[PDB]
């Protein structure tokens, strides 16, 4: 199906971002050390 | 200090494993989107071109 | 404090990995886009 | 516990790369299964 | 070959498990700290 | 086209090497501890 690729790599993209963001609380994390 | 460094140490690294989880659940979604083209491939385009 | 030091580099280090671990994913996610509309537009 | 929590923490730290170490495979991995999609589609 | 991306496609999955399981590992871990 | 996908891989590997160095790093850091 079309859509149901397209629901897949919206899935993937929103997974992406959520890890950026955890890297980034962790490195802000380092620098409080 | 140093306790409050240890601890600090073990909150980035759990942050740190969260972006691997997430991370892992992309890889697990690529699988499923390469699957999907290789199956599409073998579904309706060689069954389109004998039609 | 040195150890403690250490274990800092070490997780940014982890971190600079997963860092280019997500841009990967991100040219994979446009690797696989391409395959599809190569198959599908052209 | 300052020791114990030092080797702790490298242990957790050292887990956490085999984990990456196991994702750099699995993308070096989904290269190939990319590039042999596009070459069946070629060939 | 059809087969020869199948294999591929099942060493990731077993790839990603392992991760998993070492991330699981870690998170333990850090709760003993 | 093609040729121009063997881009996106190249980069992708390029990453996947960096990657790779930076866990390097982070291992040899860990055993000095």
């Amino acid at each position: 199906d079309p859509i149901d690729i397209s629901i897949v790599l919206n899935k993937i993209k929103s997974q992406l971002e959520e890890s950026k963001e955890w890297i980034r609380r962790s490195n802000k994390i380092l620098d409080s050390i | 200090q140093a306790r409050s460094d240890i601890e600090k140490l073990k909150e980035a690294i759990r942050d740190t494993n969260k972006a691997v989880q997430s991370v892992q659940s992309s890889i697990g979604n690529l699988i499923v989107a390469i699957k999907s083209v290789q199956d599409y491939v073998n579904k309706e385009i060689v069954p389109s071109i004998a039609r």
